[PDB]
Protein backbone atom coordinates (compact mmCIF):
# COMPACT_ATOMS: atom_id res chain seq x y z
CA UNK A 1 0.00 0.00 0.00
CA UNK A 2 2.69 2.40 -0.73
CA UNK A 3 -0.10 4.53 -2.75
CA UNK A 4 -2.28 4.63 0.24
CA UNK A 5 -2.11 8.31 0.71
CA UNK A 6 -2.08 9.29 -2.70
CA UNK A 7 -5.76 10.57 -3.73
CA UNK A 8 -7.77 8.48 -6.25
CA UNK A 9 -7.17 11.24 -9.09
CA UNK A 10 -3.55 12.08 -8.60
CA UNK A 11 -3.18 8.20 -9.05
CA UNK A 12 -4.93 8.03 -12.39
CA UNK A 13 -3.31 11.21 -13.25
CA UNK A 14 0.18 10.31 -13.08
CA UNK A 15 -0.98 6.48 -14.50
CA UNK A 16 -1.77 8.39 -17.38
CA UNK A 17 1.38 10.44 -17.61
CA UNK A 18 3.59 6.78 -16.87
CA UNK A 19 1.76 5.68 -20.27
CA UNK A 20 2.77 8.79 -21.85
CA UNK A 21 6.90 7.94 -21.01
CA UNK A 22 6.43 4.36 -21.50
CA UNK A 23 7.01 3.69 -17.46
CA UNK A 24 4.85 0.94 -17.08
CA UNK A 25 6.20 -0.60 -14.15
CA UNK A 26 4.89 2.89 -12.41
CA UNK A 27 1.86 2.96 -14.51
CA UNK A 28 1.10 -0.81 -12.94
CA UNK A 29 1.99 0.40 -9.45
CA UNK A 30 -0.54 3.70 -9.68
CA UNK A 31 -3.20 1.74 -11.30
CA UNK A 32 -2.90 -0.55 -8.27
CA UNK A 33 -3.04 1.82 -5.84
CA UNK A 34 -6.13 3.49 -7.75
CA UNK A 35 -7.90 -0.12 -7.52
CA UNK A 36 -7.09 0.00 -3.73
CA UNK A 37 -9.00 3.07 -3.30
CA UNK A 38 -12.43 0.00 -3.12
CA UNK A 39 -14.66 1.94 -5.77
CA UNK A 40 -15.03 0.27 -9.11
CA UNK A 41 -13.28 1.58 -12.15
CA UNK A 42 -14.76 3.33 -15.51
CA UNK A 43 -14.12 1.45 -18.63
CA UNK A 44 -11.10 3.96 -19.58
CA UNK A 45 -9.68 3.13 -15.70
CA UNK A 46 -10.19 -0.36 -16.50
CA UNK A 47 -7.82 -0.34 -19.53
CA UNK A 48 -5.34 1.95 -18.08
CA UNK A 49 -4.69 -1.20 -15.73
CA UNK A 50 -4.91 -3.83 -18.52
CA UNK A 51 -2.28 -1.82 -20.66
CA UNK A 52 -0.50 -1.06 -17.43
CA UNK A 53 -0.13 -4.81 -16.57
CA UNK A 54 0.14 -6.20 -20.09
CA UNK A 55 3.21 -4.15 -20.93
CA UNK A 56 4.88 -5.60 -17.63
CA UNK A 57 4.21 -9.09 -18.08
CA UNK A 58 5.08 -9.05 -21.70
CA UNK A 59 8.66 -8.23 -20.89
CA UNK A 60 8.89 -10.66 -18.80
CA UNK A 61 7.43 -13.64 -20.51
CA UNK A 62 9.54 -12.25 -23.17
CA UNK A 63 12.61 -12.22 -20.80
CA UNK A 64 11.57 -15.81 -19.71
CA UNK A 65 11.24 -17.17 -23.26
CA UNK A 66 14.86 -16.38 -24.58
CA UNK A 67 15.71 -17.51 -21.24
CA UNK A 68 13.52 -21.01 -21.31
CA UNK A 69 15.51 -21.23 -25.24
CA UNK A 70 18.60 -21.00 -23.85
CA UNK A 71 17.80 -23.20 -21.12
CA UNK A 72 17.01 -26.05 -23.48
CA UNK A 73 19.83 -25.62 -25.62
CA UNK A 74 22.34 -26.44 -22.63
CA UNK A 75 20.49 -29.11 -22.00
CA UNK A 76 20.47 -30.49 -25.80
CA UNK A 77 27.18 -26.91 -21.23
CA UNK A 78 27.15 -27.15 -17.62
CA UNK A 79 26.49 -24.70 -14.30
CA UNK A 80 23.19 -23.96 -12.70
CA UNK A 81 23.38 -20.09 -13.58
CA UNK A 82 20.73 -20.47 -16.39
CA UNK A 83 18.26 -22.18 -14.49
CA UNK A 84 18.52 -20.16 -11.65
CA UNK A 85 18.03 -17.10 -13.74
CA UNK A 86 15.32 -18.34 -15.43
CA UNK A 87 13.71 -19.23 -12.20
CA UNK A 88 14.13 -15.80 -11.40
CA UNK A 89 12.51 -14.35 -14.07
CA UNK A 90 9.38 -16.91 -13.64
CA UNK A 91 9.24 -15.79 -9.83
CA UNK A 92 8.88 -12.38 -10.70
CA UNK A 93 6.01 -13.25 -13.21
CA UNK A 94 4.67 -15.59 -11.26
CA UNK A 95 4.31 -12.45 -8.42
CA UNK A 96 3.21 -10.32 -11.00
CA UNK A 97 0.36 -12.44 -12.08
CA UNK A 98 -0.43 -13.01 -8.73
CA UNK A 99 -0.66 -9.17 -8.13
CA UNK A 100 -3.21 -8.86 -10.76
CA UNK A 101 -5.49 -11.74 -9.94
CA UNK A 102 -5.36 -10.87 -6.65
CA UNK A 103 -6.67 -7.61 -7.50
CA UNK A 104 -9.17 -9.20 -9.80
CA UNK A 105 -10.66 -11.43 -6.39
CA UNK A 106 -10.20 -8.39 -4.04
CA UNK A 107 -13.05 -7.50 -4.95
CA UNK A 108 -13.19 -6.37 -8.59
CA UNK A 109 -15.36 -9.27 -10.48
CA UNK A 110 -17.63 -9.49 -7.70
CA UNK A 111 -18.98 -5.93 -7.78
CA UNK A 112 -18.44 -6.02 -11.46
CA UNK A 113 -22.47 -5.83 -12.42
CA UNK A 114 -22.67 -5.04 -15.70
CA UNK A 115 -21.96 -6.49 -18.93
CA UNK A 116 -18.55 -4.55 -19.82
CA UNK A 117 -17.09 -4.40 -16.74
CA UNK A 118 -17.97 -8.13 -15.86
CA UNK A 119 -16.82 -9.41 -19.06
CA UNK A 120 -13.40 -7.34 -19.20
CA UNK A 121 -12.45 -8.85 -15.79
CA UNK A 122 -13.12 -12.09 -15.96
CA UNK A 123 -11.52 -11.96 -19.94
CA UNK A 124 -8.07 -10.36 -17.59
CA UNK A 125 -8.51 -13.36 -15.17
CA UNK A 126 -8.14 -16.31 -17.72
CA UNK A 127 -5.30 -13.82 -19.02
CA UNK A 128 -3.31 -13.65 -16.28
CA UNK A 129 -4.17 -17.39 -15.56
CA UNK A 130 -2.93 -18.50 -19.19
CA UNK A 131 -0.19 -16.34 -18.25
CA UNK A 132 0.67 -18.87 -15.46
CA UNK A 133 0.35 -21.64 -17.36
CA UNK A 134 2.50 -21.07 -19.68
CA UNK A 135 6.08 -21.30 -17.14
CA UNK A 136 4.11 -23.99 -15.00
CA UNK A 137 5.01 -27.13 -14.97
CA UNK A 138 4.57 -29.05 -11.39
CA UNK A 139 1.50 -30.13 -9.07
CA UNK A 140 -1.05 -27.49 -10.40
CA UNK A 141 -0.12 -27.45 -13.90
CA UNK A 142 -3.82 -28.32 -14.40
CA UNK A 143 -5.46 -26.87 -11.77
CA UNK A 144 -4.03 -23.36 -13.71
CA UNK A 145 -5.09 -24.43 -17.03
CA UNK A 146 -8.75 -24.74 -16.10
CA UNK A 147 -8.97 -21.67 -13.95
CA UNK A 148 -8.24 -20.10 -17.18
CA UNK A 149 -10.92 -21.90 -19.02
CA UNK A 150 -13.11 -21.80 -16.33
CA UNK A 151 -12.93 -17.93 -16.16
CA UNK A 152 -12.72 -17.32 -20.59
CA UNK A 153 -15.68 -19.61 -20.53
CA UNK A 154 -17.51 -18.31 -17.92
CA UNK A 155 -16.78 -14.20 -19.71
CA UNK A 156 -18.02 -16.21 -23.13
CA UNK A 157 -21.15 -17.10 -21.52
CA UNK A 158 -21.99 -13.45 -20.62
CA UNK A 159 -20.78 -11.82 -23.65
CA UNK A 160 -23.02 -13.88 -25.61
CA UNK A 161 -25.94 -12.98 -24.13
CA UNK A 162 -25.47 -9.50 -22.98
CA UNK A 163 -22.98 -7.66 -25.73
CA UNK A 164 -23.47 -7.59 -29.77
CA UNK A 165 -20.56 -10.01 -31.98
CA UNK A 166 -18.86 -6.59 -32.55
CA UNK A 167 -18.08 -5.42 -29.28
CA UNK A 168 -14.39 -4.75 -29.10
CA UNK A 169 -14.09 -6.50 -25.55
CA UNK A 170 -16.36 -9.50 -27.08
CA UNK A 171 -13.70 -9.82 -29.60
CA UNK A 172 -11.00 -8.99 -27.72
CA UNK A 173 -12.00 -12.20 -25.67
CA UNK A 174 -13.02 -14.51 -27.61
CA UNK A 175 -9.46 -13.69 -29.59
CA UNK A 176 -7.61 -14.74 -26.48
CA UNK A 177 -9.47 -17.95 -25.71
CA UNK A 178 -8.53 -18.75 -29.10
CA UNK A 179 -5.13 -18.20 -28.26
CA UNK A 180 -5.36 -20.33 -25.28
CA UNK A 181 -7.20 -22.95 -26.95
CA UNK A 182 -4.42 -23.04 -29.11
CA UNK A 183 -1.06 -22.86 -27.13
CA UNK A 184 -2.46 -23.68 -23.91
CA UNK A 185 -4.73 -26.54 -24.19
CA UNK A 186 -3.30 -27.95 -27.29
CA UNK A 187 -6.79 -27.53 -29.02
CA UNK A 188 -6.14 -26.19 -32.28
CA UNK A 189 -9.20 -27.14 -33.95
CA UNK A 190 -11.41 -25.59 -30.91
CA UNK A 191 -9.10 -22.44 -31.60
CA UNK A 192 -9.66 -22.12 -35.25
CA UNK A 193 -13.24 -22.87 -34.75
CA UNK A 194 -13.79 -20.34 -32.01
CA UNK A 195 -11.53 -17.68 -34.11
CA UNK A 196 -13.98 -18.31 -37.42
CA UNK A 197 -16.93 -18.17 -35.84
CA UNK A 198 -15.89 -14.90 -33.90
CA UNK A 199 -14.66 -13.33 -37.61
CA UNK A 200 -18.24 -14.25 -39.22
CA UNK A 201 -20.18 -13.31 -36.82
CA UNK A 202 -18.67 -9.82 -36.32
CA UNK A 203 -18.66 -9.35 -40.15
CA UNK A 204 -22.21 -9.81 -40.51
CA UNK A 205 -22.97 -6.78 -37.71
CA UNK A 206 -19.96 -4.51 -39.55
CA UNK A 207 -23.68 -2.49 -40.91
CA UNK A 208 -24.71 -1.23 -37.53
CA UNK A 209 -21.79 0.53 -36.42
CA UNK A 210 -20.67 3.95 -36.95
CA UNK A 211 -17.28 4.52 -38.44
CA UNK A 212 -15.42 5.04 -35.16
CA UNK A 213 -16.93 2.02 -33.93
CA UNK A 214 -16.27 0.14 -37.83
CA UNK A 215 -12.25 1.43 -36.90
CA UNK A 216 -12.59 -0.49 -33.41
CA UNK A 217 -13.69 -3.81 -34.43
CA UNK A 218 -12.16 -4.11 -37.66
CA UNK A 219 -8.61 -3.83 -35.87
CA UNK A 220 -9.09 -6.67 -33.64
CA UNK A 221 -10.87 -9.15 -36.27
CA UNK A 222 -7.59 -8.09 -38.40
CA UNK A 223 -6.34 -9.85 -35.49
CA UNK A 224 -8.10 -13.08 -35.43
CA UNK A 225 -7.68 -13.35 -38.99
CA UNK A 226 -3.72 -13.18 -38.94
CA UNK A 227 -4.07 -16.11 -36.32
CA UNK A 228 -6.49 -17.93 -38.87
CA UNK A 229 -3.81 -17.61 -41.40
CA UNK A 230 -0.74 -18.53 -38.78
CA UNK A 231 -2.72 -21.14 -38.16
CA UNK A 232 -4.00 -23.16 -41.20
CA UNK B 1 5.69 -15.94 -35.76
CA UNK B 2 3.94 -15.73 -32.23
CA UNK B 3 0.36 -15.32 -32.13
CA UNK B 4 -1.72 -11.97 -31.51
CA UNK B 5 -3.94 -11.77 -28.42
CA UNK B 6 -5.03 -8.28 -26.87
CA UNK B 7 -5.01 -6.54 -23.41
CA UNK C 1 24.95 -6.02 -1.62
CA UNK C 2 22.35 -8.72 -2.49
CA UNK C 3 25.00 -10.19 -4.64
CA UNK C 4 27.62 -10.78 -2.02
CA UNK C 5 26.50 -14.19 -1.63
CA UNK C 6 27.24 -14.96 -5.79
CA UNK C 7 30.15 -15.83 -7.50
CA UNK C 8 31.94 -13.41 -9.56
CA UNK C 9 32.44 -15.85 -12.69
CA UNK C 10 28.06 -16.34 -12.44
CA UNK C 11 27.89 -12.63 -11.73
CA UNK C 12 29.03 -12.05 -15.21
CA UNK C 13 27.01 -15.04 -17.26
CA UNK C 14 23.88 -13.65 -15.69
CA UNK C 15 24.54 -10.28 -16.50
CA UNK C 16 25.56 -11.53 -20.44
CA UNK C 17 22.11 -13.66 -19.95
CA UNK C 18 19.90 -10.41 -19.27
CA UNK C 19 21.34 -8.51 -22.14
CA UNK C 20 19.88 -11.71 -24.41
CA UNK C 21 16.75 -10.97 -22.45
CA UNK C 22 17.45 -7.40 -22.46
CA UNK C 23 16.38 -7.14 -18.86
CA UNK C 24 18.95 -3.99 -18.47
CA UNK C 25 17.87 -3.36 -14.50
CA UNK C 26 19.05 -7.00 -13.99
CA UNK C 27 22.29 -6.90 -16.03
CA UNK C 28 23.20 -3.25 -14.33
CA UNK C 29 22.30 -5.23 -10.56
CA UNK C 30 24.61 -8.00 -11.88
CA UNK C 31 27.80 -6.19 -13.08
CA UNK C 32 26.92 -3.50 -10.00
CA UNK C 33 27.99 -7.22 -7.80
CA UNK C 34 30.50 -8.44 -9.97
CA UNK C 35 32.61 -4.93 -9.31
CA UNK C 36 31.75 -4.79 -5.66
CA UNK C 37 34.58 -8.14 -5.46
CA UNK C 38 36.97 -5.61 -5.53
CA UNK C 39 38.88 -7.20 -8.63
CA UNK C 40 39.93 -5.29 -11.74
CA UNK C 41 37.04 -5.48 -14.59
CA UNK C 42 38.40 -7.24 -18.04
CA UNK C 43 37.31 -5.37 -21.61
CA UNK C 44 34.69 -7.17 -21.79
CA UNK C 45 33.49 -7.07 -18.72
CA UNK C 46 33.89 -3.37 -18.41
CA UNK C 47 31.70 -3.39 -21.88
CA UNK C 48 28.99 -4.87 -20.10
CA UNK C 49 28.77 -2.53 -17.10
CA UNK C 50 28.61 0.48 -19.56
CA UNK C 51 25.93 -1.05 -21.72
CA UNK C 52 24.18 -2.54 -18.44
CA UNK C 53 23.84 1.26 -16.92
CA UNK C 54 23.51 3.13 -20.48
CA UNK C 55 20.39 1.06 -20.93
CA UNK C 56 19.23 1.87 -17.64
CA UNK C 57 19.38 5.47 -17.47
CA UNK C 58 18.74 5.80 -20.93
CA UNK C 59 15.14 4.95 -19.88
CA UNK C 60 14.86 7.57 -17.34
CA UNK C 61 16.46 10.09 -19.42
CA UNK C 62 13.49 9.16 -22.02
CA UNK C 63 11.10 9.45 -19.36
CA UNK C 64 12.58 12.53 -17.65
CA UNK C 65 12.30 14.44 -21.25
CA UNK C 66 8.79 13.59 -21.63
CA UNK C 67 7.64 14.68 -18.44
CA UNK C 68 9.91 17.76 -18.48
CA UNK C 69 8.34 18.43 -21.41
CA UNK C 70 4.80 17.99 -20.53
CA UNK C 71 4.82 20.04 -17.46
CA UNK C 72 6.40 22.83 -19.14
CA UNK C 73 3.25 22.97 -21.38
CA UNK C 74 1.20 22.65 -18.24
CA UNK C 75 3.01 26.12 -17.02
CA UNK C 76 2.68 28.05 -20.09
CA UNK C 77 -3.70 23.11 -16.40
CA UNK C 78 -2.70 22.94 -12.61
CA UNK C 79 -2.13 20.33 -9.76
CA UNK C 80 0.91 19.01 -8.59
CA UNK C 81 0.82 15.75 -9.96
CA UNK C 82 3.14 16.09 -13.18
CA UNK C 83 5.58 18.09 -11.14
CA UNK C 84 5.60 15.33 -8.48
CA UNK C 85 5.90 12.85 -10.49
CA UNK C 86 8.96 14.48 -12.74
CA UNK C 87 10.98 14.66 -9.71
CA UNK C 88 10.15 10.99 -8.60
CA UNK C 89 11.80 9.70 -11.78
CA UNK C 90 14.15 12.43 -11.82
CA UNK C 91 14.84 11.46 -8.41
CA UNK C 92 15.37 7.71 -9.14
CA UNK C 93 17.82 8.95 -12.55
CA UNK C 94 19.97 10.57 -10.14
CA UNK C 95 20.19 7.61 -8.11
CA UNK C 96 21.40 5.38 -10.68
CA UNK C 97 23.79 7.99 -11.13
CA UNK C 98 25.44 8.34 -7.86
CA UNK C 99 25.29 4.18 -8.17
CA UNK C 100 28.18 4.28 -11.04
CA UNK C 101 29.73 7.22 -9.67
CA UNK C 102 30.10 5.48 -6.76
CA UNK C 103 31.51 2.49 -8.62
CA UNK C 104 33.95 4.29 -10.29
CA UNK C 105 34.85 5.91 -7.19
CA UNK C 106 35.00 2.72 -5.16
CA UNK C 107 37.48 1.77 -6.28
CA UNK C 108 37.61 1.52 -10.25
CA UNK C 109 39.42 4.84 -11.30
CA UNK C 110 42.08 4.25 -8.59
CA UNK C 111 43.24 0.70 -9.43
CA UNK C 112 43.05 1.79 -13.30
CA UNK C 113 46.70 1.63 -14.56
CA UNK C 114 46.34 1.12 -18.28
CA UNK C 115 45.33 3.53 -20.59
CA UNK C 116 42.25 1.75 -21.83
CA UNK C 117 41.08 1.46 -18.44
CA UNK C 118 41.70 4.74 -16.97
CA UNK C 119 40.00 6.38 -20.12
CA UNK C 120 37.07 4.31 -20.31
CA UNK C 121 36.07 4.84 -16.45
CA UNK C 122 37.36 8.54 -16.48
CA UNK C 123 34.43 8.85 -19.87
CA UNK C 124 31.71 7.25 -17.65
CA UNK C 125 32.61 9.38 -14.99
CA UNK C 126 32.01 12.10 -17.48
CA UNK C 127 28.91 10.31 -18.78
CA UNK C 128 27.40 10.21 -15.58
CA UNK C 129 28.27 13.95 -14.08
CA UNK C 130 26.58 15.09 -17.55
CA UNK C 131 23.25 12.90 -17.19
CA UNK C 132 23.42 14.30 -13.73
CA UNK C 133 23.95 17.45 -15.41
CA UNK C 134 20.80 17.54 -17.80
CA UNK C 135 18.39 17.75 -14.46
CA UNK C 136 20.97 19.84 -12.30
CA UNK C 137 18.96 23.10 -11.46
CA UNK C 138 20.29 24.52 -8.09
CA UNK C 139 23.12 25.14 -6.06
CA UNK C 140 25.65 22.69 -7.48
CA UNK C 141 24.32 23.02 -10.78
CA UNK C 142 27.69 24.47 -11.95
CA UNK C 143 29.92 22.19 -9.89
CA UNK C 144 28.39 19.06 -11.51
CA UNK C 145 29.07 20.50 -14.91
CA UNK C 146 32.84 21.16 -13.96
CA UNK C 147 33.03 17.79 -13.13
CA UNK C 148 31.79 16.56 -16.11
CA UNK C 149 34.38 18.86 -18.12
CA UNK C 150 37.11 17.53 -15.74
CA UNK C 151 36.81 14.03 -16.08
CA UNK C 152 36.52 13.95 -19.87
CA UNK C 153 39.15 16.38 -19.96
CA UNK C 154 41.55 13.87 -18.06
CA UNK C 155 40.41 10.74 -20.16
CA UNK C 156 41.26 13.16 -23.76
CA UNK C 157 44.74 14.31 -22.02
CA UNK C 158 45.22 10.26 -21.12
CA UNK C 159 43.99 9.00 -24.61
CA UNK C 160 45.71 11.76 -26.51
CA UNK C 161 49.17 10.46 -25.19
CA UNK C 162 48.83 6.77 -24.83
CA UNK C 163 46.11 5.82 -28.09
CA UNK C 164 45.84 6.10 -31.46
CA UNK C 165 43.13 8.54 -32.97
CA UNK C 166 41.30 5.31 -34.20
CA UNK C 167 40.82 3.49 -31.32
CA UNK C 168 37.57 3.10 -30.12
CA UNK C 169 37.34 4.64 -26.87
CA UNK C 170 39.36 7.48 -27.55
CA UNK C 171 36.66 7.71 -30.45
CA UNK C 172 33.54 7.63 -28.02
CA UNK C 173 34.92 9.59 -25.49
CA UNK C 174 35.47 12.69 -28.03
CA UNK C 175 32.02 12.07 -29.35
CA UNK C 176 30.92 12.21 -25.29
CA UNK C 177 32.48 14.83 -25.07
CA UNK C 178 31.44 17.08 -27.86
CA UNK C 179 28.14 15.97 -26.90
CA UNK C 180 28.75 17.30 -23.25
CA UNK C 181 30.10 21.14 -24.95
CA UNK C 182 27.30 20.99 -27.58
CA UNK C 183 24.02 20.41 -25.05
CA UNK C 184 25.64 21.08 -21.27
CA UNK C 185 28.49 23.59 -21.91
CA UNK C 186 26.55 25.84 -24.39
CA UNK C 187 29.54 25.92 -26.19
CA UNK C 188 29.08 24.43 -29.88
CA UNK C 189 31.67 25.58 -31.76
CA UNK C 190 33.82 23.92 -29.31
CA UNK C 191 31.83 20.80 -29.81
CA UNK C 192 31.99 21.42 -33.92
CA UNK C 193 35.99 22.14 -33.82
CA UNK C 194 36.13 18.34 -31.09
CA UNK C 195 34.13 16.54 -33.37
CA UNK C 196 36.05 17.58 -36.76
CA UNK C 197 39.37 16.81 -35.22
CA UNK C 198 38.86 13.76 -33.80
CA UNK C 199 37.16 12.74 -37.19
CA UNK C 200 39.50 14.00 -39.23
CA UNK C 201 42.43 12.34 -37.35
CA UNK C 202 40.66 9.36 -37.46
CA UNK C 203 40.19 9.18 -41.12
CA UNK C 204 44.35 9.78 -41.64
CA UNK C 205 44.98 6.71 -39.05
CA UNK C 206 42.74 4.58 -40.89
CA UNK C 207 45.23 2.92 -43.02
CA UNK C 208 47.33 1.20 -40.23
CA UNK C 209 43.81 -0.86 -39.35
CA UNK C 210 42.77 -4.37 -39.97
CA UNK C 211 39.70 -4.82 -42.07
CA UNK C 212 37.42 -5.74 -38.09
CA UNK C 213 39.33 -2.55 -36.64
CA UNK C 214 38.30 -0.37 -39.19
CA UNK C 215 34.76 -1.69 -39.00
CA UNK C 216 34.80 -0.39 -34.88
CA UNK C 217 36.05 2.67 -35.42
CA UNK C 218 34.02 3.95 -39.09
CA UNK C 219 31.27 2.83 -37.27
CA UNK C 220 31.72 5.81 -34.37
CA UNK C 221 33.29 7.79 -37.09
CA UNK C 222 29.56 8.14 -38.56
CA UNK C 223 28.38 9.57 -35.40
CA UNK C 224 30.46 11.91 -35.27
CA UNK C 225 29.67 12.95 -38.81
CA UNK C 226 26.25 12.66 -37.87
CA UNK C 227 26.27 15.00 -35.03
CA UNK C 228 28.45 17.42 -37.39
CA UNK C 229 25.44 17.53 -40.04
CA UNK C 230 23.07 18.37 -37.35
CA UNK C 231 24.91 20.58 -35.53
CA UNK C 232 26.16 22.59 -39.00
CA UNK D 1 16.58 14.86 -34.10
CA UNK D 2 18.85 14.24 -30.63
CA UNK D 3 22.60 13.93 -30.54
CA UNK D 4 24.28 10.40 -30.72
CA UNK D 5 26.80 9.45 -28.38
CA UNK D 6 28.20 5.86 -26.93
CA UNK D 7 28.73 4.05 -23.53
CA1 LIG E 1 -21.25 -8.14 -3.67
CA1 LIG F 1 46.02 2.67 -5.50
CL1 LIG G 1 19.61 -15.33 -10.48
CL1 LIG H 1 15.61 -16.48 -4.47
CL1 LIG I 1 -3.18 -17.23 -7.54
CL1 LIG J 1 4.80 10.55 -7.96
CL1 LIG K 1 9.26 10.82 -2.17
CL1 LIG L 1 27.76 12.13 -6.55
MG1 LIG M 1 -9.74 10.63 -1.35
MG1 LIG N 1 -13.73 -17.92 -12.77
MG1 LIG O 1 -8.98 -30.69 -38.63
MG1 LIG P 1 34.62 -16.30 -5.12
MG1 LIG Q 1 37.87 13.65 -12.43
MG1 LIG R 1 31.19 30.11 -35.64
NA1 LIG S 1 -5.63 14.87 -10.50
NA1 LIG T 1 29.78 -19.16 -14.44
Amino acid sequence: GAMGSMERASLIQKAKLAEQAERYEDMAAFMKGAVEKGEELSCEERNLLSVAYKNVVGGQRAAWRVLSSIEQKSNEEKGPEVREYREKVETELQGVCDTVLGLLDSHLIKEAGDAESRVFYLKMKGDYYRYLAEVATGDDKKRIIDSARSAYQEAMDISKKEMPPTNPIRLGLALNFSVFHYEIANSPEEAISLAKTTFDEAMADLHTLSEDSYKDSTLIMQLLRDNLTLWT
Amino acid sequence: IRCSSVS
